[PDB]
RNA sequence: ACGAGAACACGUAUGCCGAAGUAUAUAAA
């Protein structure tokens, strides 16, 4: 089987805060101490937000038996059925750029963004300190697609440029609605790079 | 090493702590110290560049502006011998003296923090 | 899905729990402009002019003297050229404390997606009186704030505006008059839908109004900024305070006990430039 | 008949987690108490993507049935035509290089990054902690090949070279479409260790 | 010092243990236990590195942290004698006393996994 | 001039598969 590759950077829009490891830190690597997105994170993501684009009874809730096509392009191989996943998603790393960037402009990494609450009929405060990932940095990221049949890639690039999308326009994170967890996508590349398919006239927005 | 543990012990009086220091007070210098820390860590050589050793200065710059600001951080600036450490640092140029530095004040930290009101 | 714009009508603060000492500002008392200063631009000009031990000192003991304790004269004493003491402003706004807004990494005023929905989530608990509404909270999302530019940037004093004006004796950061400031706006539950959040703001401020705004009547500064603000026309526009600065309160007896219980007087903002008051917080909110 | 030994180094792009163990901990020596990778899992990955490479029919599939050169590359040796095995694959081991170098920059040998599952109908979620091990690692493999006929050692280093390609885009261990387990082969070694046999017109990269 | 590692059992109190410790509140305890004795199994001498014995004396800080951030952790440590044991291991600077103390701890850590709510 | 002497417990297959560290938590004074 071809494997077609996608590579692009995710753009920090607001700030990011996954916080895996947590005052309340975020998830870091440990061999350059500096933060990462996971890649169970995004695939999470994308998986529910595209599930929720296709029909979704309190039945397919009930159990994570979802619609059969997103089944084929995410996997399961639960239900009696042989499907391994189709999509590999990767880890995201700081890049490069990134890094020397906020050198030589001396910018830190992380924000500490210290937040309350003011109880009802009480007035009185309890502070929190959440730490997320500042903005404007951007991650690399890279995917991988196997091509299990022929006659299902057009599709399937259609349904991930349509996850895409909504990732475009929905957070990645924790607590997007108290505000932070927006991102962007930029710089998709599509190679074929084991196989003998073409990759010109595939399409990623 | 660990003078920092004797130290601390020697300063519980009669009770206040370096006459009634806080983990409040020291907020900043904790964050500064992290910020340096993150950036001597994403370096590779050992030599420090000009701009960590101006960055070294901002720092004794903050050590001494928060230390005129309260009585109690001066006295466990004075006393913990910060300032001849911070100047013996910046003479030195580095990286692994300074990441011992690092330890000290972060061991001078938990023990100031686990001794607390 | 989509994008909500900010009239800022009022002075607007977010609080960073970042409190200014005397240090890293000049007040000019005579053309009424602070001057706040990059750290490391002042003290490697303190280096390339061999005082810095001198400035250590002086900041180590001040001389007590409080025209002596100020970094103005600190700057003066060492006779640093005006135009030097141009060179090391990082930037300005026209105080013994002064408090600073959240900042991004740039050092970039933003909104926080705290302080607007939690303005929002007030105005919904009030208007469908708690019903769900913790539930609902997940099912409305907001985007944090795009930057704000230091040209809307100045400080203001806090107004205890009551029958007779009073001072507070320190000073907040705000955003200037009219400043326009976009966020993203994301719906999950579609029973609050934009024309019913919009009409729960609106009857969370008529309440508002005919409660708490209409009491504070023939006070000077009271009357000049109910007037200038065209609040009777307000009634009809969709208006909320963001943030903290605004009263405590945004029948009387349990109001009454409860401000006791909570305290156990209206804040506001008055301008020397004008001599306008603005109460701090309100702001005008259209949806798209 | 002449031996040929094929040497190099495995890095790990993201974390790996081959965990034999079963908490959910990574397969480690027993004398350096360090983890490893077994050359099953090697020799597995590539047998199962080298066989989807070439045909497999449904009923190859139920048969455990495959293409005639990767079997003879691997050996089945369980009914029909026996055909003895060919490439031996040994299992990898830490390399003193990156213990030297973790141990200098003091940087632990294994993260457990915390994941979460959020459930439908009910949004509840339930923890998970994962052992991963710690990228940079550099892992030692030996490879050892049997000269069985002459004129095929064209065709196997061929098809070994599609196969060392097909697993640098592909993972090892599990979690792999959820970002884990990407590697690398790098600095690799053609060597004749027993025999009269030229190895210079070979190449694997 | 076996009785240390039996009070375990004679801390079932009325249902919470240690008053309300988790293993979950240990995690990076064990996580560094876990890193250097790694480093020290790989260890070929007895006499253990001067920068193992600064890296012993980060192991004390940590205990200390993470005793002033939670009580129950905190009885924990004072009251199996988890404190003199560590200065003791720093004091004959052998591996297999240091690895003795490793097999105390991890004794303690699976025995008390074994109760939890 | 030993109930001896020839004799690889060998060959095929991995720790896999689905799982978001989430939900509230006016930066009050």
């Amino acid at each position: 089987y071809s494997k077609i590759k996608i590579s692009g950077t995710i753009e920090v829009v607001t700030g990011l805060h996954i916080g895996g490891g947590g005052d309340s830190p975020v998830v870091r690597d440990l061999q350059t101490k500096l933060p990462i997105i996971p890649g169970s994170s995004i695939k999470g993501k994308m998986r529910n937000l595209l599930a929720k684009h296709f029909g979704l009874k309190m039945k397919q809730e009930s159990h994570n038996q979802d619609d059969e096509r997103v089944l084929r392009l995410f996997g399961s191989s639960e239900k009696g059925n042989i499907q391994r996943a189709r999509l590999q998603i990767s880890d995201a790393f700081f890049s490069e750029k990134t890094k020397e960037h906020f050198a030589q402009n001396d910018i830190a990494y992380t924000e500490t963004k210290f937040e309350n609450t003011i109880n009802r009929l009480t007035a009185v405060a309890n502070p929190r300190q959440i730490e997320r990932v500042t903005r404007g940095s951007e991650f690399d990221f890279v995917f991988i697609y196997n091509v299990d049949e022929e006659s299902q890639v057009e599709d399937d690039f259609e349904n991930i440029e349509k996850a895409i999308h909504l990732l475009e326009n929905d957070y990645l994170g924790g607590g997007g609605t108290r505000g932070n967890g927006r991102i962007q996508f930029k710089d998709t590349n599509i190679e074929t790079v084991v196989g003998e398919y073409d990759s010109t006239n595939l399409k990623i927005k | 090493m660990t003078f920092a543990h004797e130290v601390v012990k020697s300063n519980v009086k009669n009770q206040v702590l370096f006459n009634g220091l806080t983990t409040s007070k020291l907020r900043n210098l904790m964050e500064q110290v992290n910020r340096l820390y993150t950036i001597a860590f994403n370096s590779n050589e050992d030599q420090l560049n000009e701009e960590f050793i101006d960055e070294l200065e901002y720092l004794k710059i903050k050590f001494y502006y928060e230390a005129g600001r309260e009585k109690s951080v001066d006295e466990f600036l004075k006393k913990t011998l910060m300032f001849p450490i911070i100047d013996r640092v910046i003479k030195k140029e580095s990286k692994k003296f300074f990441l011992d530095y690092c330890k000290y004040f972060e061991a001078l930290v938990a023990y100031a923090k686990y001794y607390q009101k | 899905n989509y994008e909500v714009v900010i009239k800022t009508l009022g002075p607007i603060h977010i609080g960073s729990g970042q409190v200014m000492k005397k240090q890293d500002y000049i007040y000019d008392f005579y053309n009424s402009k602070v001057y706040m200063i990059n750290g490391n631009k002042l003290v490697k000009f303190l280096k390339r002019k061999n005082l810095l031990y001198t400035y250590q000192n002086f900041l180590r003991y001040p001389p007590k003297n409080p025209r002596e304790n100020g970094l103005k004269d600190y700057l003066d004493a060492q006779n640093v050229k005006q135009s030097e003491w141009e060179a090391f402003v990082s930037y300005s706004e026209k105080l013994n404390d002064l408090h600073l807004m959240v900042r991004d990494g740039q050092n970039k005023v933003y909104l926080p997606g705290s302080s607007i929905k939690g303005a929002i989530k007030t105005t919904l608990v009030s208007k469908y009186n708690n019903e769900k509404n913790k539930d609902i909270y997940s099912k409305i999302k907001v985007s944090d704030s795009k930057p704000i530019d230091e040209s809307n940037l100045a400080i203001y004093q806090k107004i205890d505006i009551n029958k007779s004006e009073k001072s507070m004796p320190l000073y907040r950061e705000c955003i200037d008059v009219n400043t326009e400031i976009k966020f993203k706006l994301t719906i999950e539950d579609e029973i609050y839908s934009i024309n019913e959040i919009e009409q729960s703001i609106q009857d969370f401020y008529k309440n508002y109004y005919d409660k708490w705004l209409v009491g504070f009547k023939e006070t000077k500064g009271g009357r000049r900024f109910a007037l200038e603000g065209g609040i009777p026309d307000v009634l009809n526009q969709n208006i909320l305070f963001l943030g903290a600065g605004t009263g405590f309160v945004s029948n009387r007896k349990q109001a009454k006990q409860d401000s006791f219980e909570i305290l156990t007087a209206l804040k506001g903002t008055t301008n020397q430039s004008r001599h306008t008051s603005y109460q701090q917080g309100m702001c005008k909110v259209s949806f798209q």
